[PDB]
């Protein structure tokens, strides 16, 4: 069986205000099999408060996931998703980019 | 009537080894998640209020049971029957059942499985189709399953009699929440270069619900063909978000402007303008 990699899109769900609360989403999406790993970093580090949505799939079998915390955006901080699963080597991180 | 129109359960079931199977489930209208399958006790979690539908307590915890009951020994047989299929492990099977309500009233019922996440079989009128991409081993499950005294006939029941009437019960019990309409918010940012001299515009829409939405890049009241939907993306609390871009040459980018259009603004379309030497 070919297994598939997951695609990330990490995105806000209000336009960025520095010093506003917000909300950050990572979706995982495309992937096969469901054994995966998701964590919302902010400067490297793991944000322990994450909710993430039940398991999920599309029409062509392929697993989909939403995690999302609340942050605050600033212009120093940076905001990332890292995603673990048994195509990847190493954990791959999708940095926020509110431009 | 706006909103979802389906209702469908779905399985996941990954399988480890020879003694070892995990199975996740839950319950959806569309994309919207009402139910939730909780292993810990083998009940569903009614995710909202409404998610009985017009099912009383007694059926509903039936159908638990018939769910607990089915979640066990479809573990206990596949495992038992891996060999003979000539299983590797690790593997996952999903599946997916429930009904849908067309235009014109009819309600039409699926049962999807898949192996492996490639199409494995299919239920058409209350019979075992096995998928091209599931091979002879799909074609050996089907005619076996259709043997287990009993399986056909709680399929056959729970597809075309049960998921019809939940639905249109559901439908109906959380309409306030499924035909509700939240306004999106819109703002423009200068995207990913495409490359040299040329920029990407990107029209952001935020918080809208249902579904359905209309975004486009436009000169006055031209249409710019150009423009790029991307993917319809959730947000948490049952809203969406949808990127909008359009790739244009460095100095062609005054006098665009993004139009918003959705059911929940009663015919007052959002309307961006982009501006100049970052003047937003
Ligand atoms: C949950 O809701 C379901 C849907 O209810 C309707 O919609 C919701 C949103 C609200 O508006 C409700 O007020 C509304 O009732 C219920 O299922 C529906 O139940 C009704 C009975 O109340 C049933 O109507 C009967 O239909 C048959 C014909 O059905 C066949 O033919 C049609 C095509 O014409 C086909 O679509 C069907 O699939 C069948 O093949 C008809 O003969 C009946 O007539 C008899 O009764 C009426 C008065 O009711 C009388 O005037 C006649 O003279 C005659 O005696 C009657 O019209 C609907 O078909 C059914 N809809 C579906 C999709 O199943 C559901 O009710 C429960 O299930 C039903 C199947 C039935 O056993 C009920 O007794 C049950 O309470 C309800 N509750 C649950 C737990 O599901
Ligand atoms: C309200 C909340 C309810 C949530 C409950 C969640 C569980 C209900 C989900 C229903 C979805 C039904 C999908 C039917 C699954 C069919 O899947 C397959 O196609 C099976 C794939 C078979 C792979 C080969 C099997 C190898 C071992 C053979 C064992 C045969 C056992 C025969 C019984
Ligand atoms: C069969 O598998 C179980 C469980 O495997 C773990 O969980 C899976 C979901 C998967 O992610 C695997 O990579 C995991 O290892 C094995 O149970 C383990 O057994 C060892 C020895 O007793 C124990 O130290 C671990 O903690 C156990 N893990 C769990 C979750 O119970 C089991 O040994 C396997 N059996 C065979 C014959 O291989
Ligand atoms: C709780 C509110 C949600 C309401 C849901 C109603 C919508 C119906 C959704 C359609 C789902 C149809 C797909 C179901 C597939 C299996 O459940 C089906 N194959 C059940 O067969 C079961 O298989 C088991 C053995 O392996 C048990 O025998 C099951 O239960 S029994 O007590 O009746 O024996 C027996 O029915
Ligand atoms: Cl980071
Ligand atoms: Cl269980
Ligand atoms: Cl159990």
């Amino acid at each position: 069986k070919i297994q598939r990699t997951p695609k990330i899109q990490v995105y806000s769900r209000h336009p960025a205000e520095n010093g506003k609360s917000n909300f950050l989403n990572c979706y995982v999406s495309g992937f096969h099999p469901s054994d995966i790993e998701v964590d919302l970093l902010k400067n490297g580090e793991r944000i322990e408060k994450v909710e993430h949505s039940d398991l999920s799939f599309s029409k062509d079998w392929s697993f989909y996931l939403l995690y999302y915390t609340e942050f605050t955006p600033t212009e120093k901080d940076e905001y990332a998703c890292r995603v673990n699963h048994v195509t990847l080597s190493q954990p791959k991180i999708v940095k926020w980019d509110r431009d | 009537f706006q909103g979802p129109t389906s209702f469908h359960v779905i399985q996941t079931s990954s399988f480890t080894n020879s003694t070892w199977a995990q199975t996740q489930g839950s319950g959806w209208l569309d994309d919207l998640q009402i139910h939730g399958w909780d292993s810990d006790s083998g009940t569903a979690i009614f995710l909202k209020p409404w998610s009985k539908g017009n099912f009383s307590d007694k059926e509903v915890a039936e159908l638990e049971e018939i769910f607990r009951v089915y979640i066990f020994g479809f573990a206990r047989e596949v495992q038992d029957f891996a060999g003979d299929f000539q299983m590797k492990y690790p593997f996952e099977i999903q599946g997916i059942a429930g009904c849908e309500l067309h235009s014109g009233g009819a309600i039409v019922s699926f049962l999807r499985g898949a192996l492996g996440g490639l199409d494995f079989l299919s239920v058409k009128n209350a019979s075992c189709v096995p998928s091209p991409e599931g091979g002879s081993r799909a074609q050996k499950f089907c005619a076996l399953i259709i043997q287990y005294q009993g399986i056909m006939e709680t399929v056959r029941i729970l597809l075309y009699e049960t998921c019809p009437r939940y639905l249109l019960g559901v439908l109906n019990a959380g309409k306030a929440d499924l035909q509700r309409q939240v306004k999106p918010e819109a703002w423009l940012s200068s995207g990913p270069s495409p490359g040299p001299g040329r920029l990407q515009l990107v029209c952001h829409v935020s918080g809208f619900y249902p579904k359905p939405v209309w975004v486009m890049w436009m000169r006055g009241e031209q249409e710019q063909q150009g423009t790029q939907l991307g993917d319809i993306l959730p947000n948490a609390n049952w809203t969406w978000y949808l990127r909008a871009t359009l790739d244009v040459a460095d100095g062609e980018a005054a006098g665009l402007s993004c139009r918003v259009k959705h059911s929940s603004l009663e015919g007052q379309d959002i309307i961006l303008y982009w501006r100049g030497s970052g003047l937003n």
